[PDB]
C-alpha cells in the first residue's frame, strides 16, 4: 500500500510523453501556416483563424495526456 | 493433419496459378512464338526475293 | 553435428552446377542465339 | 555482293524440303512422356504438377517413414 | 542429345574452388575441435 | 541414406529437367518450356552486362548464372508442403556466403596485390579523418559476408516457420466448438496470400543474391 | 558470253527449291551445323574468348527479359 | 492484490502515450489543409469538410486510446 | 498469484500504443487527399473512394491493435 | 507456472505495437497513390493495382507482429 | 517507505523526455521561417510574429512536461 | 528455470517491434515508385525491379528481427 | 536508502535521452539555413542571425534536459 | 546464474530493435533512387552502383546491433 | 553495494541512446548541404564553413549524451 | 553478485539502439546525394566526396554507441 502511491508516481512519469506528439504537432501547424502565407501573402485572414482552429483541438490531446497524468499523480 | 492443410492451400494456390498466370504465360508464349516465327519467315522471304534480283 | 553431410553434398552440387551450366546449358542456348542471328543476318 | 548470294545458295541447297526426318515416333520409356507432354502442341504445365505430385507422395511417404 | 562445349572454368573460377575446399577444411577443423559441447 | 542428399538429387534432376525434356529435339523455334530459360538467361545477361561492365565480364557470367538457378530452384522445391527446406540452414547458406566472400577476397588479392586495400576508400576525404572510413565500414567488409547469406537464410527459415506455425494455428484454433469455421476463412486467405508472398520471397531474394554478389564482383575484380 | 549459260539456270533452279523447300517453323540446328560449321566455330571461339554478349541481336529480336 | 491496482495505475499511465500519434496526425490534417487553400483560395468550402472529417474520425483514435485508459483506470 | 491480472492490465497498457500510428498515418492519407484536390480540383469524386478505402483499411490495423488490447483485457 | 502466463500476457502486449509500422505504411502508400492519380488522371487504373500490390505486400509484415501476439498470447 | 522517493526519482527520469517534442517542434517553425524569408523576402513582419507565436505556445507544452518532471521530483 | 522461459517470452515481445522498420520501409519504396511513375509513365518497367529489389531488401530486414524472436521463442 | 542512489542513477539514464531533441532539433534549422542560402545567395546575413536565434533558445530542450540530470547528479 | 541467462535473453530482446534504423534506411535510399531515376532517366547505371553502396553502408550499421543480438546471446 | 554499479551499467545502457538524434541531426545538415550545393554549385564557399559550423555545434551536443554515460560509469 | 553481470547484459541490450539514428542518417545522406546528382550529374566529383565526408562523421558518432556497449559487454 506504500507502493501503490509510488506506482502512481511512476505511472504519472510515463503518462507524460503522450503530449510529446503535441510538442511536435501543433508546432508544424505554424510550419504549414508559414507555407500558407509566405507562398500566398494575401490569405492571412483566411488561414490564421483556420490555424488557430487546427492548433487548439490538436493541443487538446496533450491536454488530455497531462490531465490523466495529474489525476494519476493524484 | 497439420501439413495436409498446407496441401489444401497449395491445391487452391496452384489452381489459382492455373487460373491467372498459366493462361497469361501461355498467351505470352503465343505472342513471342508468333513474333519469332513471323520474323524468321520474313527474313527467308526477303532472302529468296533477293535471289531473283540477279 | 551433421554440417559435414549437407556441406559435402551441397558443395558437390555447387561444383556440379558450375561445370554443368558452363559447359552445357548456357552455350546450348547461345547456339540458338547465334543460329537465329546467322539466319536473319544472312 | 558475292558473299551473300553464295552463302544463300549454300544455305538453300542442303536444307531438307518438307521438314524431313519428322521423328514423330520414338521411345526410350521416358520420351513418350515428353512427346505427350512437352512437344510442339501441348507443352502443358501439369507435368511439373504431376512431378510435384511425386513430392506430394514423397515427403508424405517420408512422413510415413518418420512419424507415422 | 546435347553437344558438349569445352567452356573454361578450371583456369577461370579457381578462387571459388579454393574457397570451397578451404571452408571444407577449416570447418572440418572446427567440427573436429569444437564439437564436444 | 540422407534426406538432404536426396534433396540435392531432386535439385539436379529438376535442372536436368529444364533443358533436356525442354528440348523438342533441337527445334530452333524455342517452345514454351524454352522461353522460360530464354528469359532467365536474358534477365541475368542484361543484369551483369551493366553491373561490372568490363572487357572481361562474361568470364564470371556462368558463375552469376550458377549462383542464381541453384537458389532459384532449391527455394521452389520446399514450396511443396510435404518436403523439408533446403536453404533453411544458416549453416549451409552462410557456408555458401563465406565461400563466395572468401572467393571474392582471394580473387581481388590475387588480382591486385598490395593496393587491394584501397577499395576501402570510396572517394576523397580531408586528411584528419582518413583512417575513419576504413574502420567505419569494416563490419560491412566482413559484415557483408555474414549478411549476404543471412538475409536469404533468415527469409527462408522464417517463411517456412511462418507456414508451419500458421498451418498449426488454423489447425489448433479449429478443434474447439463447430462455430469456429464460420468467418475463420480470413486466416486461410491470409496464409494463401502469404504463399503468394512466398513465391516472391523465394524468387526475388534469389535475384537479390544475384545482384548483391554481382555488385561484390564489381567491388573485388575491378578498380572502380 | 558463256558466263551466263549456267548462272541463269542456276538461280532459277535455286529459287525452284527456295519456293518449295523451306522448313522454317521446324528447322533444326543439327542440320544447320551440319551445313554451316561457321555457326559452332563462331560460338566456340566466342566462348573461348568469353564474349557472352551477342551483338546485333536485340535490334530485330526482342530481349524478352524481366527488365 | 494491493499490487493489482498499482499495476492498473502504471498500465493506465503508459496507455496515454498512444495519442502521440493523434497529437501529431490531427495537426498534420490542418497543416495540409492550410497548404491546400493557399494553392487555390477558390476551393475553401470543399476542402474544409474533408479536412474536418478526416480530422474528427482521426481524433477518434486518440479518444479510443484514452477511453481504454479510462476503463483501465476504473 | 495476483500477478496474473495485474500483468494483464500492464500488458494492455503497453499494447495501447498499437494505434499510435493510427492517429498519424491516417492524417497522412487525408493530407494527400487535400493535396490531391488543391492542385487538381477536377478529380475529387474519383479519388475520394480510394481515400476512404485507404482510411478504412488504413485504420483496420489499429482496430486489430485495440481489439488485441480488449481480448487481453477480458 | 503462475509466473509464465502473466509474462506471456505482457509479451503479447509489447509484441503488438510493431503494427504501428503497418498503420503508417499503407497510409503513406495511399498518400503517394493519391498523389499519383491526382497529378495524372489517366494513370489510375494502371498504378492502383500495383498500389494494392503495394497495399498488401507489406501490410502482412505488421500481421507477423500480431501473429506473435496470437501465439505467445495463446500457445 | 524508503522506496517512494526512488520511485519519484525514476518517474522524474522517464517524464523528462517529452521535451523531445518541443525540442523538435520549435525547430520546424524556424525551418519554415527560413523557408518563408528565402522564397519570399518581403514578408517578414507577417510571418516572424506568427513564427515566434508558434515558438512560444509550442515550447510551452514541453515546459509543462519538464515542470511536471520537477514537481514530481521535489 | 521457470523464470527464464517467461523471460524468453517477454524478450520475444520486445524483439517484435523491429519489423516496425519494414512496415514503414517497404511503404516508401512503393511510394517513390508511384510518385516516379506518375510524372513518367514510360519508365515503369525500367523502375520496377529497382523498386522491388529495395522491397526485398527492407522486407528481409524486417525478417531479421523476428528470427531473433524465434530462436528466442525456441 | 541503498536502492535510492542506484535509482537516481538510472533516473539520470532515462532522463539523458531527451537531448535527442537537440540532435535532430537545431540540425533541421541548419537544414533550412542551407536551403535559405543556396536558394537565395544574397540573404545569408539576414537569415543567419534568425538561424542562430533558431539555434540558441532551441538547443534549450537539450540544456533543460541534461541539467535535469545534473540536478539528479548532485542534488 | 539462473537469472543471467534470462538477462541475456531480454538483452537480445531490446537489442533486436536497433534494426529499425536499417529498415528505415535502405528503404529511403532506394526511395530516393526511384525518385531520382524517374526524374532523370538516362542516369540509371550511374547512380544505381552507389545506390547499392548506400544500401551496403546502411546495412553495415544496421548489423552491429544484430551482432550484439548474436554474440551476447551465444 | 552490489546493486549501485548494476544500476550504473543499465543506466549507461539507457543513457547511450540519445546520440540517435545526434546521428540524424548531423546526417541531415549535410543532406541539405547536398541538395543545396547540387542545384547551386557557386555558393559552396559561401555555405560550407557555415554548414560545417552547423555541423559542429550540433554533434557536440549529442556528445553530451555519452559524456553523461561516462559520468555514470566512472 | 551475479546480478551485476546480468545487468551488464541487459545494459548491452539497451545500449545498442543508439546507432538507430546513425543508420537512418547516413541513408538520407546518400538519399540526398542521389537526388542531388540525379538532378545534376556533372557535380558528382564535387559532392560525392563531401557527402561521404558528411556520411562518415555522421556515423562514427552513432558508432560510439556499440563501443559504449562494447566496454560494457566485456
Amino acid at each position: 500500500m506504500q507502493l501503490v502511491l509510488a506506482a502512481k508516481y511512476i505511472g504519472a512519469g510515463i503518462s507524460t510523453i503522450g503530449l510529446l506528439g503535441a510538442g511536435i504537432g501543433i508546432a508544424i501547424v505554424f510550419a504549414a501556416l508559414i507555407n500558407g502565407v509566405s507562398r500566398n501573402p494575401s490569405i492571412k485572414d483566411t488561414v490564421f483563424p483556420m490555424a488557430i482552429l487546427g492548433f487548439a483541438l490538436s493541443e487538446a490531446t496533450g491536454l488530455f495526456c497531462l490531465m490523466v497524468s495529474f489525476l494519476l499523480l493524484f | 493433419n497439420d501439413e495436409s492443410i498446407l496441401l489444401l492451400t497449395f491445391l487452391g494456390f496452384t489452381g489459382l496459378v492455373a487460373k491467372y498466370l498459366a493462361p497469361a504465360y501461355k498467351d505470352f508464349a503465343d505472342a513471342r512464338m508468333k513474333k519469332v516465327s513471323d520474323v524468321l519467315n520474313a527474313s527467308r522471304n526477303k532472302h529468296v526475293e533477293a535471289v531473283k534480283d540477279r | 553435428f551433421y554440417f559435414m553431410n549437407q556441406l559435402t553434398y551441397g558443395f558437390l552440387l555447387m561444383i556440379t552446377l558450375l561445370i554443368l551450366f558452363s559447359q552445357f546449358f548456357l552455350p546450348m542456348i547461345l547456339r540458338l542465339y547465334v543460329s537465329r542471328l546467322f539466319i536473319s543476318k544472312l | 555482293p558475292n558473299a551473300k548470294r553464295i552463302a544463300n545458295v549454300v544455305h538453300f541447297y542442303k536444307s531438307l524440303p518438307q521438314g524431313p526426318a519428322p521423328a514423330i515416333k520414338a521411345n526410350t520409356r521416358l520420351a513418350r512422356y515428353k512427346a505427350k507432354y512437352f512437344d510442339g502442341d501441348n507443352a502443358s504445365g501439369k507435368p511439373l504438377w504431376h512431378f510435384a505430385l511425386g513430392i506430394i507422395a514423397f515427403g508424405y511417404s517420408m512422413e510415413y517413414y518418420f512419424h507415422l | 542429345m546435347l553437344k558438349r562445349f569445352p567452356t573454361p572454368i578450371l583456369k577461370v573460377y579457381w578462387p571459388f574452388f579454393v574457397a570451397g575446399a578451404a571452408v571444407y577444411y577449416g570447418m572440418s577443423k572446427a567440427a573436429d575441435l569444437s564439437s564436444n559441447t | 541414406l540422407t534426406t538432404f542428399s536426396l534433396y540435392t538429387i531432386i535439385v539436379l534432376l529438376v535442372i536436368t529437367s529444364l533443358y533436356t525434356l525442354t528440348n523438342n529435339n533441337n527445334k530452333i523455334i524455342g517452345s514454351r518450356w524454352l522461353i522460360s530459360q530464354e528469359a532467365i538467361y536474358d534477365t541475368i545477361m542484361n543484369m551483369t552486362k551493366g553491373q561490372i561492365g568490363g572487357k572481361n565480364w562474361g568470364l564470371y557470367f556462368p558463375m552469376i548464372f550458377t549462383l542464381f538457378m541453384f537458389i532459384f530452384i532449391a527455394n521452389l522445391i520446399s514450396m511443396i508442403p510435404y518436403s523439408f527446406a533446403l536453404s533453411a540452414h544458416l549453416v549451409f547458406i552462410i557456408s555458401l556466403s563465406i565461400v563466395i566472400w572468401l572467393g571474392n577476397t582471394i580473387l581481388g588479392l590475387y588480382k591486385h596485390g598490395w593496393v587491394f586495400f584501397s577499395l576501402f576508400v570510396p572517394a576523397g576525404t580531408p586528411l584528419p579523418l582518413v583512417p575513419l572510413l576504413v574502420i567505419i565500414e569494416t563490419l560491412s567488409y566482413f559484415a557483408r559476408a555474414i549478411s549476404l547469406g543471412l538475409r536469404l537464410g533468415s527469409n527462408i527459415l522464417a517463411g517456412h516457420l511462418l507456414m508451419v506455425i500458421l498451418a498449426g494455428l488454423t489447425f489448433n484454433f479449429m478443434l474447439i466448438n463447430l462455430f469456429t469455421l464460420v468467418f475463420g476463412f480470413v486466416p486461410l486467405a491470409m496464409i494463401l496470400a502469404i504463399m503468394m508472398l512466398e513465391f516472391a520471397i523465394g524468387i526475388i531474394q534469389g535475384y537479390v543474391w544475384a545482384i548483391l554478389t554481382a555488385s561484390y564482383l564489381k567491388d573485388a575484380v575491378y578498380l572502380h | 558470253e558463256s558466263l551466263v549459260s549456267k548462272e541463269l539456270k542456276d538461280l532459277q533452279s535455286t529459287l525452284d527449291n527456295i519456293q518449295s523447300a523451306r522448313p522454317f517453323d521446324e528447322l533444326t540446328v543439327d542440320d544447320l551445323t551440319k551445313i554451316k560449321p561457321e555457326i559452332d566455330a563462331k560460338v566456340e571461339e566466342m566462348v573461348k574468348k568469353g564474349k557472352w554478349d551477342v551483338p546485333g541481336y536485340k535490334d530485330r529480336f526482342g530481349n524478352l527479359n524481366v527488365m
